[PDB]
C-alpha cells in the first residue's frame, strides 16, 4: 500500500543522508550532484519523490556510498524571514523631512499600488531609488516610517543580513529573498545600509573579492537584470555616496537618488516638543538655545539628549528639569563640539 | 531618614502607640516607606492584635498589597470599608484598588456566584471617573448587569471617549475574543446610552447586530426628528438584513410617507444610476476587448455575461441581436437574464426591455426573461403575478425553468419576516422536486433568502418537510443544506444543530448536510471549542465535508483576519487548496490576498485553476489585469478560456452576499449549474 | 580494565546541529563539513535536541 511505497522510497535511502546542491536538469532518473566538496558522479535521481522540483543550484538530499539524489532538500528557512516577512505609521511626532516621506511614497507605493499611470503619460515606474546623509537624519527613519505607511506587507532587510560566509549563502539569500518577492506578493523589501563594499573588511569572513563577489553578482543579476522587477520593489538606500561599484551608478540597476540634511530650527522645535515631551518640562529652560547652538542635531542628539537629561533630573528624582541638567545632557552627548571662531568671528 | 526610632514602634501592641503610628503610616505612605516595605515578616506577628483597628487593617492591607497577595490582600479592605486625587490618594487608590479589587471580583466572579463587591465595584468606579481614566478600568470592570449600570451611571458629559473607545473595542474583542451572550447586554445598554446621544450610525450598526425592530422605529423617527437624507435611506438599506427591512416598510405603512419610499426599494437606486452616468465614464473598448475575445459560443457566453455586467449606458443591452441567438439552453438562460444585469434598475425600463424576451419563442429565452425581470428591482412586486401562475408544471416542463428564474427573482425581490404566498407555491415546488437539481435548489435558496436572519432561525414545518422529502430520495444532497443552513441563518443560540444532528445524521450525503447546518450555526464569536472541533474533525476520511467544514473559516474568523490564513495549502486536501482560495473571497484585496493567489494562480487542474479566478478577480474591483495577462500566459481548454472571461467580469454581515457563493461552491459539474450562476447579485 | 576494548574504535566528535526536526531527524552542522541529515538513537526524543 501506500506505507510499503514509503517503506520502499526509504529503502532507496541510505541511513547517512548527505547533501549535494543540483548541477543541471538531466532527467535519465541520474543526476550530477555537488556534495559539500562537489561529488559529481551520474548518480541516480529518485523517481517518485519529485525528481524536477528543485532547480540546478539547489540543495537535494545525498547518499553516502554512491553519493545518489536521495531527494528534495527539507523546508530550509533564512534566519531573516522575521525581519522580511514582516507579520510607527506615518508619524508619530511629525518633525523631520516632512516632505521624503512624500517623495518616497510618490516613489514606491503610488508606482507599486497604482501602476496605471505609467501607460496613462508613457512613463516607467522608479525601479530604484537610493536616500542617505548622516548616521541617522532621516533616511532609514522614513522607510521604517514607510514600512507602516502603505497598502503592503513592507519586508525589513538589513543589508548585513545578507552576509553569510557560507558556500553560496549570499546567492542562496538573494534566491530566497527573490522568490518571496516574486512568489510571495507584491512586498516592500528594504534593504538598508547597502553600501558596504568600499573600504572595510571582517574577520568573521573570507577573502571578499572571490567571496562576495560572485554574490553581489548574483544579486544584481536577480533584481534588476534578469528575473526584472515587473513590480519588486526592492529599493536601496545608503548613508554615503562615494566608496561603490559604478555598475549601478547608471541608471535602469536605480533610477532616482535622494539626500538627507540635518533638520531645521523648525523641524528642532518638532522634534524637540516630541522629545522633550518624554519629560515634565521645566518650560524655563530655552529650546530655542539648544536649537542654534545645536544647529547640526541629525537625530540622535535630540533623542539621547532629552533621554539624558530626563535621566540626570530622576537621579534626584525631581519633576522638572533645570537647564544645567539639560546643559550636561547634551555636552555628554555632544563630545568634541567647537562652532565658534570659525566663525566665530563676526556676526 | 533612618528606620531605628520609626521601626521598633511594631513591637509592641499599645492602643495610643498603634493609633498614633497607623496615621504616621499614612503619612509616610506617600512612597510607601523610605523603601519597598521591608517591614512586613516583622508586623505579620501582629496579625493576631485587635480601637482603631480598621487602621490596624488599612496598615496590614497596605502592606499585603505592597508586597503581593491575592486574595488575603482585598479582605483588610473589604474588612475596612475605607475610611477616614492625590499622591497618596493615586497610591491607595489607582494601582493598589485596582489590582486589590480586581482580583477580589476576578475571586467572587470565578468563586461565588455577596454584596461587598458591587459596593466596592461601584466605589472604585466612582474613582476612576474622578480618576476619569478609561481603557484599562473599562476593560477591568468588563468582566464583572454590572456593566449595563456602570456605563449608565458613567455616560453623563463624556461623549467621544466613552462610545468611541469603550464601545469600538469592546465589540472588536466581543466578536474576536469575548463569547456572545454578554454582548447582548452590552448591545442593550449601548442602545440607551446612544438614544441619549447623537449620530444614529451607532445605533444603526446596533441593529445590524442585534436584528432589532424597536432600534429602526426608534432610529427613523429621531432621524425625521434630525432632517444625507436620501444617503442615509440608501446605506439604511445597504446595512439592513432581509428580516428588518419587510417589517420597518409594513410599521411605516401604518404611520412623512418618504420613509415608505426609501427604506424598501426604488429609492437607494434612484440616484445612483443616473450619479453613474454624470461622474462615472467608461470607455466602450472594454466592451470589445473583453469581447474581442475568439468566439466560442461559451468563451462568447462568458463574454456577453462580462460585458452584460459593465456597470456609460445600457449600451449590451441594445447590442442588436443574434448574440443570444448564437448561445445555447443554458447560454441563453444567461444572457437573457443578462439584460437584467446590465438594467439593475429602471423599474418601468426593466418591463420594456424585457417583454420582448418575455413569454417569447424560445422557453430558455422567457424562462430568463422572467430571471431578469425578478433581478432588475426588488421592490414592484408586479413582475412576479405574470409568473407565479405558471410556475405549475408537476415534471418537465417549460414553467419548471421559468419557475426557476421567478422563484429566484421573487426570493432576491422580496424576502419578508415569512413570507408564506411564496411558500405555499414552494411547496408544490419542492413536492414536484423535477430530476434538474436547479428545481430544489431554488426552492431551498429562496426559502432561506426569506427565512434568512430569521429570529434565531426557525424549526418550522417548511424545511421540515425539505429535511423529510430531501431523506426521501438520496447536488441535491449539496444545494437543499444550502437552503436549509440559510434559514437556519440569524442564530445567535439556535438549536438547530441539535435537531438536525438528531434527525440527519447518516451516510456521509447526510452527514455533509449536518456539517452544513453546523457550517451555518455559529457565523463566529469567541467559541474557540468547535474551533479545536474543527480542527480535528478536518483530519475526517471523507474529503467533501472538509471542502465547507473548513470553508467556514472566512465567516467564523472574518473580523482579525490576520490569522485566517493557515496550512491549507500547505495541506494536501487538494479541496483544501480550494478551501483556502475561497477564504479569501472578495473583499479589499490585502497583499496576503496575493500572497494566496501567488501560488493558487500558477495550478494545473482545470477545476482549482478556474476556482482561483473567482476569488482573485472578485477580490480586486499593472496592477490589476496583472493575473488576467498572467492566466493569458498560463493557458496560452476550454475551461482556461472560462476562468479567464470569468476573471476578466470580476474585474468590471450583509446576508445578501453570504448565500451566492456557498450556493456556487459546487463549481465541478456541467455549465448547466453555471446555468444557474448568473443569480450572483451581490454589488452596488 | 576489560572495558577498555570499546578504547580502541571510536572517540565519536561533536556534529553541530543547525535544529531538530521529526521524522527521527536533525539538521546537523558537520563540523568540518557541511550540513547532512543523518541517523540518531533510540535514546532521547526529537524535542530534546
Ligand atoms: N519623521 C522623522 N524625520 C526625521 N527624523 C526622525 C523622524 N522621526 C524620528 N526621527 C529621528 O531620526 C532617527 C532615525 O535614525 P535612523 O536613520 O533610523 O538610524 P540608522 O538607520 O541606524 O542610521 P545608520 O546610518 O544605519 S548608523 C531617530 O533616532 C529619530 O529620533
Amino acid at each position: 500500500k501506500q506505507e510499503e511505497e514509503r517503506s520502499k522510497v526509504d529503502d532507496l535511502r541510505g541511513t547517512p543522508m548527505s547533501v549535494g546542491t543540483l548541477e543541471e536538469i538531466i532527467d535519465d532518473n541520474h543526476a550530477i550532484v555537488s556534495t559539500s566538496v562537489g561529488s559529481e558522479h551520474y548518480v541516480s535521481i529518485l523517481s517518485f519523490v519529485d525528481k524536477d522540483l528543485l532547480e540546478p543550484g539547489c540543495s537535494v538530499l545525498l547518499n553516502h556510498k554512491v553519493h545518489a539524489v536521495i531527494g528534495v532538500l527539507m523546508d530550509d528557512t533564512d534566519p531573516l524571514v522575521t525581519v522580511m516577512k514582516v507579520e510607527q505609521e506615518t508619524y508619530a511626532d511629525i518633525g523631520g523631512l516632512d516632505n521624503q516621506i512624500q517623495e518616497i511614497k510618490e516613489s514606491v507605493e503610488l508606482p507599486l499600488t497604482h501602476p496605471e499611470y505609467y501607460e496613462e503619460m508613457g512613463i516607467k515606474p522608479p525601479k530604484g531609488v537610493i536616500l542617505y546623509g548622516p548616521p541617522g537624519t532621516g533616511k532609514t527613519l522614513l522607510a521604517k516610517a514607510v514600512a507602516n505607511q502603505t497598502s503592503a506587507t513592507f519586508l525589513r532587510v538589513v543589508g548585513s543580513e545578507l552576509i553569510q560566509k557560507y558556500l553560496g549563502d549570499g546567492p542562496k539569500l538573494v534566491r530566497e529573498l527573490f522568490r518571496v518577492a516574486e512568489e510571495h506578493a507584491p512586498s516592500i523589501v528594504f534593504i538598508d545600509e547597502i553600501d558596504a563594499i568600499g573600504t572595510k573588511r571582517y574577520d568573521s569572513n573570507s577573502g571578499g573579492e572571490r567571496e562576495i563577489q560572485r554574490t553581489m553578482l548574483e544579486l544584481l543579476n536577480q533584481l534588476d537584470g534578469f528575473d526584472s522587477r515587473g513590480d519588486v520593489k526592492v529599493i536601496m538606500a545608503t548613508n554615503r555616496i562615494e566608496t561603490l561599484d559604478p555598475a549601478l551608478i547608471r541608471p535602469g540597476r536605480i533610477d532616482r537618488k535622494i539626500e538627507f540634511p540635518l533638520p531645521d530650527e523648525k523641524t528642532k522645535k518638532r522634534i524637540f516638543q516630541i522629545h522633550t515631551s518624554r519629560m515634565t518640562l521645566a518650560d524655563d529652560v530655552t529650546l530655542d538655545d539648544l536649537i542654534m547652538a545645536k544647529d547640526d542635531l541629525s537625530g540622535a542628539d535630540i533623542k539621547a539628549i532629552c533621554t539624558e537629561a530626563g535621566l540626570m533630573a530622576l537621579r534626584e528624582r525631581r519633576m522638572k528639569v533645570t537647564n544645567e541638567d539639560f546643559k550636561k545632557s547634551k555636552e555628554n552627548v555632544l563630545y568634541k563640539k567647537q562652532e565658534g571662531t570659525p566663525e566665530g568671528l563676526y556676526l | 531618614r533612618d528606620k531605628a526610632p520609626v521601626q521598633p514602634q511594631q513591637s509592641p501592641a499599645a492602643a495610643p502607640g498603634g493609633t498614633d503610628e497607623k496615621p504616621s503610616g499614612k503619612e509616610r505612605r506617600d512612597a510607601g516607606d523610605k523603601d519597598k516595605e521591608q517591614e512586613l515578616s516583622e508586623e505579620d506577628k501582629q496579625l493576631q492584635d485587635e480601637l482603631y483597628r480598621p487602621a490596624l487593617e488599612e496598615l496590614r492591607r497596605q502592606i499585603r498589597s505592597s508586597t503581593t497577595s491575592m486574595t488575603s490582600v482585598p479582605k483588610p479592605l473589604k474588612f475596612l470599608r475605607p475610611h477616614y486625587n492625590k499622591r497618596f490618594a493615586a497610591d491607595i487608590i489607582s494601582v493598589l484598588a485596582m489590582t486589590m479589587s480586581g482580583e477580589r471580583e476576578c475571586l467572587k466572579y470565578r468563586l461565588v456566584g455577596a454584596g461587598e463587591v458591587a459596593k466596592e465595584w461601584q466605589e472604585l468606579d466612582d474613582a476612576e471617573k474622578v480618576q476619569r481614566e478609561p481603557l484599562l478600568t473599562l476593560v477591568k470592570e468588563i468582566v464583572p448587569l454590572l456593566m449595563e449600570i456602570e456605563q449608565v451611571d458613567m455616560l453623563e458629559k463624556d461623549i467621544d471617549e466613552n462610545a468611541y473607545a469603550k464601545v469600538c473595542l469592546y465589540l472588536t474583542s466581543c466578536v474576536n475574543y469575548v463569547p456572545e451572550p454578554e454582548n447582548s447586554a452590552l448591545l442593550r445598554c449601548a442602545l440607551g446610552v446612544f438614544r441619549k446621544f447623537s449620530r444614529f450610525p451607532e445605533a444603526l450598526r446596533l441593529a445590524l447586530m442585534l436584528n432589532d425592530m424597536e432600534l429602526v422605529e426608534d432610529i427613523f423617527t429621531s432621524c425625521k426628528d434630525v432632517v444625507m437624507l436620501g444617503r442615509h435611506g440608501v446605506f439604511l438599506e445597504l446595512s439592513e438584513d432581509v428580516e428588518e427591512y419587510e417589517d420597518l416598510t409594513e410599521i411605516m405603512s401604518n404611520v412623512n410617507s418618504n420613509f415608505l419610499a426609501l427604506a424598501r426599494e426604488l429609492d437607494i437606486m434612484e440616484p445612483k444610476v443616473p450619479d453613474d452616468i454624470y461622474k462615472t465614464h467608461l470607455e466602450n473598448n472594454r466592451f470589445g476587448g473583453s469581447g474581442s475575445q475568439v468566439d466560442s459560443a461559451r468563451m462568447n457566453l462568458a463574454s456577453s455575461f462580462v460585458n452584460g455586467f459593465v456597470n456609460q449606458d445600457k449600451l449590451l443591452t441594445d447590442d442588436g441581436n443574434k448574440w443570444l441567438y448564437k448561445n445555447k439552453d443554458h447560454g441563453m438562460l444567461s444572457a437573457a437574464a443578462s439584460l437584467g444585469m446590465i438594467l439593475l434598475w429602471d423599474v418601468d425600463g426593466g418591463l420594456t426591455q424585457i417583454d420582448k424576451y418575455l413569454y417569447s419563442s424560445e422557453d430558455y429565452i422567457k424562462s430568463g426573461a422572467l430571471l431578469a425581470c425578478g433581478i432588475v428591482n426588488s421592490g414592484v412586486r408586479n413582475e412576479c403575478d405574470p409568473a407565479l401562475a405558471l410556475l405549475s408544471d408537476y415534471v418537465l416542463h417549460n414553467s419548471n425553468t421559468m419557475r426557476l428564474g421567478s422563484i429566484f427573482g421573487l426570493g432576491l425581490a422580496y424576502a419578508g419576516s415569512n413570507r408564506e404566498d411564496v411558500l405555499t407555491l414552494l411547496l408544490p415546488v419542492m413536492g414536484d422536486s423535477k430530476s434538474s437539481m436547479e428545481v430544489a435548489g431554488v426552492t431551498a435558496l429562496a426559502c432561506g433568502m426569506i427565512a434568512v436572519g430569521s429570529c434565531n432561525g426557525d424549526v418550522t414545518s417548511t424545511i421540515l418537510q425539505t429535511i423529510m422529502e430531501k431523506s426521501e430520495t438520496e447536488t441535491y444532497a449539496r444545494w437543499l443544506p444550502l437552503g436549509l443552513g440559510l434559514n437556519h441563518l440569524g442564530k445567535g443560540e439556535a438549536i438547530e444543530a441539535i435537531l438536525a444532528a438528531l434527525e440527519v445524521v447518516s451516510e456521509p450525503f447526510r452527514s455533509f448536510a449536518n456539517t452544513l447546518v453546523d457550517v451555518c450555526a455559529y457565523a463566529g464569536s469567541g467559541n474557540v471549542l468547535k474551533v479545536q472541533q474543527l480542527l480535528h474533525i478536518c483530519s475526517e476520511h471523507f474529503d467533501s465535508k472538509e471542502k465547507e467544514e473548513d470553508k467556514d473559516k472566512k465567516e467564523k474568523k472574518d473580523k482579525d483576519k490576520k490569522e485566517a490564513p493557515a496550512d491549507m495549502g500547505a495541506h494536501q486536501g487538494v479541496a483544501v487548496l480550494g478551501i483556502a482560495l475561497i477564504a479569501m473571497g472578495e473583499e479589499i484585496g490585502a497583499e496576503m490576498a496575493l500572497r494566496t493567489f501567488g501560488h493558487l494562480l500558477r495550478y494545473g487542474e482545470p477545476t482549482l485553476r478556474r476556482a482561483v479566478p473567482l476569488a482573485l478577480a472578485l477580490i480586486s474591483v499593472s496592477h490589476d489585469a496583472d493575473p488576467e495577462v498572467s492566466y493569458n500566459s498560463i493557458f496560452a481548454a476550454r475551461l482556461a478560456a472560462m476562468l479567464r472571461q470569468l476573471a476578466q467580469y470580476h474585474a468590471k454581515k450583509g446576508t445578501l452576499t453570504l448565500c451566492p457563493y456557498h450556493s456556487d461552491r459546487q463549481l465541478m459539474s456541467q455549465v448547466a449549474v453555471a446555468g444557474l450562476l448568473t443569480v450572483l447579485v451581490s454589488f452596488l | 580494565r576489560e572495558e577498555l576494548q570499546l578504547l580502541q574504535e571510536q572517540g565519536s566528535y561533536v556534529g553541530e546541529v543547525v535544529r531538530a526536526m521529526d521524522k527521527k531527524k536533525v539538521l546537523v552542522k558537520v563540523h568540518p563539513e557541511g550540513k547532512f541529515v543523518v541517523d540518531v538513537d533510540k535514546n532521547i526524543d526529537i524535542n530534546d535536541v
